[PDB]
């Protein structure tokens, strides 16, 4: 509402943001309600005794859970109400020895362990380093959780199956100048032309071996069958257009010890690139 | 004695082959991870007088029924023993952060002790209250370093779900 | 995982492959005074082999305390620990004394040796050690005879070897391997086939009569068959199961038979209509559409694909195919 | 199960053929009524317990006689009651399955078939759950078509139990 | 078979629940997305002849060994087959998109698949290197515009292509 | 059995591929991401004791027909053993974790615990909900939203590795279906 | 596959137990190794088929006897063939630095690599001579780093012994 720094923070709705362990309680209107637990079980008198969750406890909280505690407005009172205890009045940490009981201001009574330092308070634990807080004027104690006190007779109606089982979605990763490369073998053959051949993907260069025999992607076009009657006679032009250029002049990268040659024979199909093209420059004709 | 390296020396020996380079790279994470146990453990060598004894305080006042005739703490004698047997305990956690695995633990402690505490008439719910209170009085910036109480809680819950 | 692509491996997507991935070897005579550790860990897996992943509780484990103390020191693993706790209440109980002896003599070739009966003379070998000696010097003939020295060295765990090849025996025993043997998550209580009082391979390991695989973990890994004679002389009844063979003029007509193994069938879901059929439910005679579900076909191959769709629109799972 | 989608997918397959158009506007269809039928399925749960209450109270008002008369298949006792709220929750449930999946699906295959079979064996009057379905038909305040869509999954298993 | 929204029907009703206010806000966005779901069935089953016609032609150019003479593609009643269970499986994905989950695709296509090629000697490699190639010229179809309104379909483009590899990885 | 980075292994040899580029960021990922899964599986078997007993626990309080005679948990030999069932399920869920991949859960339990539990008479449905409250558990302690312990973790989100760990349960139940 | 994960998981199967502390050790050394063994993966995954020729015509280099009749490399199928097995062996290099062991090589290149070897007559020390002449020309700074080389020369060395 106002700012907490007005009063200082001598006044008591604005003392707790000052300490600020539980924030969630003047975040969400959780403070709304413990000043109505207070009007419909007339503690205003008697001295009590509150366990308040802190921040954390509240980012703990489970998603199966903070969805329940919005639904159902009776579950956040009784939850918050969990918290409020009469057995013992303002007691401190040095009173919570032992094992024992306590009982709560609405719901049916949550037994304690308190064992030195370490206390429990059932499915909750003080953090004894800030918890012995006590306000002399509406006198109560105020201990700090590392989780909410949750009753196991409340949260039967929750569970994990409802749908907060947590899931996440996995996409594709494929690049957009491979898919458009896949797109024109979707068309069928009599008008995808020579894109209908387009699926087909760069083997290894094995794949191409005589055992294997995989068909590169230019048999299918036809510059494969480029085989005219014409041809040119490079005498007839003047002497030095002619321009000839070998591969490298070296017998050992033209051909090496074993047949695996580049540039002579029939192993020149033995690439490792050249199995597939660019025939979607053109057209789909 | 599971370490790191008794893990992959013994899984070498049980094919027959040599230490290869997936067993070399397992003791690269020996080598990271030490510095995070070997300084908790140097933490429980000389304060390991006062965490026993806060610890033993922590099951007698959780169970105060020990103390009655007839139970495992009526006299000095017993109770002395019970100090002891929880000293034990914090001795072989100090040796399984420098081995570097449950090793110390799942020789001398754990491995023979659930008859030993049942034909004894001792109850493991008082050897574990005692475990799980300096698992809680840990908090990790402040009794050691940030990665020494991971290490130093990965045992105490390794020996409560053995007794439990 | 399933299949034989996909990783360049059969056996071990066939059930195998905790099993293809331990040795358990025992490398020292004694346990070691003061470290009880690694030879935890061996009784651990000679209880897992022997007794066939079953469970074994601490108040029937403590009954073998003795023998596990005799192993530390003074005796082998492989012989006179594997033998001594084959003589004890808890293997006999639920191995011999639930059974017949053919039944009883299965589990242990399975258990001790690592394979399966092949023939009846298999069988017939070692029940008249039984019938002359007793269980004492039974269970002697799968230690004592060369098989056993032979394959196993006496200081390892014994292990599954019925499907290798080394294990020379017939290519009709690795089919029976396979029903024994369903993967790592099973027991031989856990067994459809054999449920601790049955004798699994009764007229197919006698016979040597070649079973279809069923991986463990397929669509239809349910299924099961019972086992009834057909003909007038030992008084067998027709209609319960398909015939291996195909015979006649329909076995190469309609081209090369097969013989097909299908596995759910249930009342809803035999219509072309996406949802069960309202109203009566069963007509009169109360009976069900398909009274036993896991029924067989032997069908051609001309014949197959219309087939195909009749079963798996019909709620029917394909558990096996196997050409005749 | 019955549904607007699987049913456009059993007779293309039935006929082997892939989904067209025909099929795509039938699937089309249950998507717009799908907003409807939602908000129908919102309500009724939301606001069940009162309805199931309210209409098991509806019934022994009506017949009296079955909360009077002795034997098991009456809710003369605190265990026939308590198996009566069970069975109103169950005609309710399976309504608000059919709103959301999009047709007379889930209450076929859990609830209609071999329905005669278990009245007539267990001695269930059929007369005793149309009376519990017509108070919900006039009790589930909801308005438009958002009520014809849950009227009409009521409506239907009326005319199985009649 | 049942789709997406008797999916979690039956997982209710085996725990005999009302559905949940969230899980009702989870079936509202199945039903908004709707009509791009249409759109890749759409797209998908009218370009099913070209899909399954030109990624048998570029198998075969990698892999020519399966139409030689003792190849499991030569002759006319073994190549025929083989566009048709190419046809088989393209049906099964489409049937599985327009559902919104894939319970019609293996209990009526895929389970007894791999039981049926090991049956007859199908080489299950060269099946899924035919299902991996409608896969990729049907993700490129997806995601192009042509008489679609501009927006974001990746959600549902990683959906179509879970069922391609699903029926991949039941054969292989 | 493979991990994350060996399953892409297997998917490059089925085409001759070698492995580098745009496969390789996806496991380069995988190792950024790495120490939260190490930090992941430890909150699950630190706690691995009182997970499996609260689940069977609460498969009983839900459906108290299991400990009567003609339940399948009724004597102690079954109870123990079906505390044992469940003790071996979470461990090998915890496998999958580790290695990224759930083919260790598929073929050492997965493979044949259909055909297991149809042969002792288990009944499916109440085996099902013993792992959904198995499943409720893993995913709290992941994400620190466990209401009995509040484990210590670097500020993050870890979303991811819980959905991952909810799919590998979702397996147990389909596959015993 | 053998690997970090993988033997580490195995373990603790046969043991029958979870993963302890010193079992996420060993996936820490495969977090601080990873660096320099993608590094290697990814300089071979780019440039492999020049790295495959390159030591192609270095096993013909050192043995021109593989031409002559009756030999290995008679015609050019047999060289298209001694190039692909040279080209799967870098394949399945690429693969051990990936997955972090030596489980690729294992199962699919060196287990039964001595019984086709010899019955299809194909001397093994030319199968090894292309690979010792890739473990030589690495230059440590130049194609990689100093680690990457480490990592990149453990796997080839490994193949090499197993080869002989
Ligand atoms: C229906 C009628 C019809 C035609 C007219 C030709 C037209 C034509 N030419 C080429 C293809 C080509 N056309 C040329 C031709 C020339 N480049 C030059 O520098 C010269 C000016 C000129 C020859 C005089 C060359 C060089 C290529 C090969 C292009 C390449 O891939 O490098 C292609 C691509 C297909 C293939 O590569 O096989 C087509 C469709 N084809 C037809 O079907
Ligand atoms: C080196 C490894 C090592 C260990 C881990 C311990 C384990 C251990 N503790 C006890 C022994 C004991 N443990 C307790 C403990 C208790 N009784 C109580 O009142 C409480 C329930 C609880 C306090 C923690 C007691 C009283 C004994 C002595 C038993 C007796 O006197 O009868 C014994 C029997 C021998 C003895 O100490 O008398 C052993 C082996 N001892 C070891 O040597
Ligand atoms: C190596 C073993 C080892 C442990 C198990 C712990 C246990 C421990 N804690 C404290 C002592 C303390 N521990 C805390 C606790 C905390 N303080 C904070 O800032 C946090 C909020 C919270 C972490 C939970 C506090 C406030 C004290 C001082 C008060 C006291 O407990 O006496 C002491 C007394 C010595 C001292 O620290 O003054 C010991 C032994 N510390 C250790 O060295
Ligand atoms: C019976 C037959 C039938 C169909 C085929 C569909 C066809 C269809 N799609 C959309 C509507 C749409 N369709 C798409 C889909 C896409 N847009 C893209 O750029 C991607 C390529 C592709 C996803 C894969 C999108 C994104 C919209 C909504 C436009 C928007 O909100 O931006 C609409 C209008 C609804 C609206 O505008 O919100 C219609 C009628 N619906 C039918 O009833
Ligand atoms: C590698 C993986 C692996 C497993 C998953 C288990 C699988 C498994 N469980 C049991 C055995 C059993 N499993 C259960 C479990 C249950 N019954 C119920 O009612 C509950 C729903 C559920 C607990 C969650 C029970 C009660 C038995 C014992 C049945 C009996 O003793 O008759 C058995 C047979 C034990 C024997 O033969 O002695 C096997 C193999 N074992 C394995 O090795
Ligand atoms: C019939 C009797 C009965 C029970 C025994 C409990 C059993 C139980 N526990 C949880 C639910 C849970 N159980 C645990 C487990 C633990 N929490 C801790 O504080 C410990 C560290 C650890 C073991 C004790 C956790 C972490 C959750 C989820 C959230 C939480 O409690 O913080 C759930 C919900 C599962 C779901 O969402 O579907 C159920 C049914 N409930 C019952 O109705
Ligand atoms: C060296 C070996 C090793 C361990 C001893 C454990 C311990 C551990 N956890 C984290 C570190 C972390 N652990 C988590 C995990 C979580 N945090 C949350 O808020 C969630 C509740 C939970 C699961 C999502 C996150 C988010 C980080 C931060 C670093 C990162 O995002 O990678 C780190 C890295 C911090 C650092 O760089 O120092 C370490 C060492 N894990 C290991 O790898
Ligand atoms: C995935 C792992 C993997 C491998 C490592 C290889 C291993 C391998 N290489 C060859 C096969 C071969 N290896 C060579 C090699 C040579 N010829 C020479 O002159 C030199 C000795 C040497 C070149 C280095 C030849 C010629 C063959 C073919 C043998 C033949 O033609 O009969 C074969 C026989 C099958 C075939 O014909 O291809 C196999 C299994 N294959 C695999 O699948
Ligand atoms: C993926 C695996 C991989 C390798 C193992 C290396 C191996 C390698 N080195 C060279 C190429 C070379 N390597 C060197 C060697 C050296 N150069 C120096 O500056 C140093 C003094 C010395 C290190 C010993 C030289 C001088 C050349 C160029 C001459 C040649 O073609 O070999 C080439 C030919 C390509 C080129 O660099 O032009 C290759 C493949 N590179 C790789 O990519
Ligand atoms: C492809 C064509 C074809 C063949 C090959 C064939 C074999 C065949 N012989 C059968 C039975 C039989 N076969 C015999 C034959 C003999 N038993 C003897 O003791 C003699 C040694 C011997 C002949 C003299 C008898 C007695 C039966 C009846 C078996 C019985 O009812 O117990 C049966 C069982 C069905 C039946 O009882 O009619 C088949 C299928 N049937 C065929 O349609
Ligand atoms: C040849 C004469 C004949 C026999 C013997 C026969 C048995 C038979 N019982 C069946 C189902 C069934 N049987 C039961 C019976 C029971 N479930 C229980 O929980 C109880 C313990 C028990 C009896 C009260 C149930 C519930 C089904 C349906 C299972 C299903 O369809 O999912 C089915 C599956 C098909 C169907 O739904 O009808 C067959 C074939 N059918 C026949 O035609
Ligand atoms: C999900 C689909 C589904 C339906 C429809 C269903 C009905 C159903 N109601 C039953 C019993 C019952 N139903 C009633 C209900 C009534 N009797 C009255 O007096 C009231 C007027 C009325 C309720 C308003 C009672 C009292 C029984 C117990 C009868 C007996 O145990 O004999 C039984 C007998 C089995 C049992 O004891 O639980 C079935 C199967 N069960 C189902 O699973
Ligand atoms: C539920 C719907 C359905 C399925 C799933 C199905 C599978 C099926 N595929 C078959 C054959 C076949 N499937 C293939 C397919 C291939 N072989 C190759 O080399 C390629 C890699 C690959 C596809 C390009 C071939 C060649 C045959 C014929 C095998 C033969 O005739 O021996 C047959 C044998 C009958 C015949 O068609 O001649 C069946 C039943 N049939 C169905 O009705």
């Amino acid at each position: 509402a106002a700012k907490p720094y007005e009063s200082g923070y001598i006044a008591e709705d604005d003392f707790w943001r000052g300490r600020g362990i539980a924030a969630w309680v003047y975040a969400t209107g959780a403070n709304k309600v413990i000043a109505q637990i207070v009007k419909d079980f007339n503690l205003t008198d008697k001295k009590f005794m509150v366990f308040i969750p802190n921040d954390g406890a509240f980012a703990r909280l489970s998603p199966q859970l903070r969805k329940a505690m919005m639904e159902d407005s009776r579950l956040v009172y009784d939850m918050l109400a969990g918290h409020i205890f009469t057995s013992k009045g303002s007691a401190m940490l040095k009173d919570l020895q032992g094992a024992g009981y306590l009982q709560p201001a609405y719901g049916e009574a949550i037994g304690y362990v308190g064992t030195g330092r370490v206390i429990k308070i059932g499915n909750a634990q003080v953090i004894p380093e800030s918890s012995d807080i006590l306000r002399k004027n509406l006198g109560f104690s105020a201990h700090t959780l590392d989780t909410f006190i949750v009753p196991k007779a409340l949260t039967k109606k929750v569970s994990i199956e409802a749908g907060f089982s947590p899931v996440t979605p996995a996409k594709y990763v494929s690049t957009t100048k491979a898919d458009l490369r896949y797109v024109g073998a979707t068309k069928p053959a009599a008008v995808g032309g020579r894109r209908a051949m387009n699926l087909m993907k760069q083997q290894p260069f094995w794949m191409y071996g005589p055992p294997y025999n995989a068909v590169t992607q230019d048999e299918y076009e036809p510059i494969s069958a480029a085989a005219p009657k014409a041809f040119v006679d490079y005498q007839i032009f003047a002497p030095g257009t002619v321009k000839v250029s070998p591969d490298s002049v070296n017998a050992n990268e033209l051909n090496p010890v074993s047949g695996m040659s580049k540039y002579i024979g029939k192993t020149q199909k033995l690439v490792g690139d050249q199995g597939i093209s660019d025939r979607s420059d053109k057209l789909p004709m | 004695m599971k370490s790191v390296i008794t893990t992959v020396v013994s899984a070498a020996d049980a094919a027959g082959r040599f230490p290869s380079n997936s067993d070399l790279e397992s003791i690269q994470g020996n080598i990271q991870r030490s510095a995070a146990r070997l300084e908790a453990a140097e933490k429980l060598a000389g304060n390991h007088e006062a965490v026993v004894k806060e610890a033993g305080d922590a099951c007698f006042a959780k169970y105060a029924y020990l103390k009655n005739p007839g139970e495992a703490g009526e006299n000095q004698e017993k109770i002395n023993k019970c100090y002891r047997d929880v000293d034990h305990y914090m001795r072989l956690v100090n040796y399984c952060l420098v081995v570097g695995g449950t090793g110390p633990l799942d020789e001398w402690g754990i491995a023979g002790a659930r008859e030993v505490y049942r034909t004894l008439n001792l109850p493991t719910s008082a050897y574990v209250a005692s475990i799980a209170y300096t698992r809680d009085r840990l908090c990790v910036p402040r009794d050691m370093s940030a990665q020494a109480g991971v290490e130093f809680s990965a045992y105490l819950d390794y020996l409560i779900n053995a007794l439990s | 995982r399933l299949g034989t692509v996909s990783g360049n491996s059969s056996l071990d997507k066939l059930g195998l492959d905790k099993f293809l991935s331990e040795s358990n070897r025992a490398y020292t005579p004694r346990a070691q005074p003061g470290f009880s550790s690694e030879y935890e860990q061996i009784i651990s897996a000679t209880y897992k082999q022997l007794f066939g992943n079953a469970y074994i509780m601490d108040s029937e484990r403590a009954e073998m305390a003795k023998q596990e103390s005799m192993f530390r020191d003074g005796q082998l693993t492989l012989k006179d620990f594997c033998r001594a706790l084959a003589k004890t209440e808890q293997y006999k109980k639920r191995f011999f004394d639930s059974r017949p002896l053919y039944g009883a003599i299965e589990l242990n070739f399975k258990n001790i040796l690592g394979r399966t009966p092949d023939g009846l003379e298999h069988y017939r070998a070692k029940s008249a050690v039984y019938d002359t000696k007793g269980y004492e010097a039974f269970v002697d003939a799968f230690f004592d005879d060369g098989e056993y020295d032979e394959v196993y060295d006496d200081y390892t765990v014994p292990f599954y070897r019925g499907y290798k090849t080394e294990a020379n025996l017939s290519m009709a025993a690795f089919t029976h391997f396979f029903r024994m043997v369903r993967g790592s998550s099973t027991s031989d209580k856990a067994n459809p086939n054999s449920m601790q009082k049955d004798i699994p391979l009764n007229y197919y390991g006698i016979t040597k009569t070649p079973l279809a695989v069923i991986a463990p973990g397929a669509a239809g890994t349910a299924y099961t068959e019972s086992f009834a004679g057909t003909g007038s002389w030992q008084s067998g009844r027709a209609g319960l199961n398909a015939a291996r063979v195909a015979l006649g003029v329909p076995a190469t007509a309609n081209g090369k038979s097969f013989r097909v193994e299908v596995t759910g069938y249930t009342q809803p879901g035999f219509g072309i209509t996406a949802g069960t059929a309202v109203g009566k439910l069963y007509k009169a005679n109360k009976l069900s559409r398909y009274p036993r579900s896991n029924k067989s076909y032997v069908v051609g191959f001309d014949e197959l694909t219309p087939l195909y769709q009749r079963i798996t629109k019909n709620g029917g799972t394909i558990a096996s195919i196997t050409p005749l | 199960m019955k549904t607007p989608i699987t049913e456009a997918i059993a007779t293309a397959d039935n006929q082997g053929r892939f989904l067209s158009n025909t099929e795509l506007q039938a699937v089309n269809g249950r998507y717009q009524r799908a907003t409807a039928s939602l908000t129908a399925a919102k309500a009724l749960t939301g606001s069940a317990q009162r309805l199931i209450t309210g209409a098991a109270q509806a019934v022994y008002n009506k017949f009296p006689y079955t909360t009077q008369m002795p034997g098991p298949a009456y809710a003369s006792s605190a265990i026939g009651k308590a198996k009566c709220a069970r069975d109103i929750g169950y005609y309710l449930r399976m309504v608000t399955y059919c709103l959301v999946v999009g047709g007379t699906g889930p209450m076929d295959e859990y609830l209609v078939a071999g329905l005669e079979e278990i009245n007539r064996s267990f001695d269930l009057s059929p007369s005793w759950y149309i009376e519990a379905l017509q108070y919900i038909k006039n009790s589930h305040g909801l308005s438009g078509q958002v009520a014809n869509e849950a009227n009409a999954y009521i409506d239907y298993a009326i005319n199985t139990l009649s | 078979m049942l789709d997406a929204f008797a999916k979690v029907v039956a997982q209710a009703d085996a725990r005999g629940e009302f559905l949940s206010n969230t899980q009702i806000d989870a079936l509202s966005k199945m039903v908004k997305e709707g009509n791009q779901r249409l759109d890749i069935v759409n797209k998908v089953t009218s370009n099913a002849s070209a899909i399954v016609t030109n990624s048998a032609r570029a198998l075969f150019a990698e892999q020519p060994q399966l139409i030689q003479p003792g190849g499991n593609a030569y002759t006319s009643r073994r190549m025929a087959a083989c566009l048709r269970d190419m046809e088989i499986v393209l049906r099964y994905v489409s049937y599985a998109m327009i559902a919104g989950d894939s319970s019609v695709l293996d209990d009526r296509c895929l389970n007894g698949l791999r039981e049926t090629y090991q049956a007859l000697g199908t080489p299950g490699s060269s099946v899924a290197v035919a299902i991996q190639k409608m896969k990729d010229a049907s993700v490129a179809l997806a995601n192009d515009t042509t008489g679609t309104p501009i927006g974001d379909c990746s959600s549902l483009v990683a959906e179509l292509a879970g069922y391609f590899d699903r029926a991949a990885v039941s054969v292989v | 059995m493979l991990d994350a980075f060996s399953r892409v292994v297997v998917n490059s040899d089925a085409k001759a591929a070698y492995v580098g580029g745009s496969d390789l960021q996806a496991l380069k990922s995988f190792i950024a991401d790495g120490n939260k899964r190490l930090d992941a599986v430890n909150s699950i078997v630190s706690n691995a004791s009182c997970m499996v007993s609260d689940a069977v626990s609460g498969m009983i309080c839900e459906n108290p027909g299991l400990i009567s005679p003609g339940g399948n948990c009724y004597t102690n030999r079954r109870m123990a053993a079906c505390l044992r069932d469940g003790e071996i399920i979470l461990r090998y869920v915890s496998y999958a974790l580790l290695a990224g991949d759930a083919s260790v859960l598929e073929d050492r339990c997965l493979n044949g615990l259909k055909e297991t539990y149809i042969a002792l008479g288990v009944p499916t449905n109440s085996s099902i909900r013993a792992v959904s409250i198995m499943k409720a558990q893993a995913v709290a302690f992941i994400t620190n939203t466990a209401t009995e312990r509040k484990m210590s973790f670097a500020a993050g989100d870890c979303t991811s590795l819980a959905s991952e760990v909810a799919s590998y349960f979702d397996r147990v139940g389909a596959a015993i279906s």
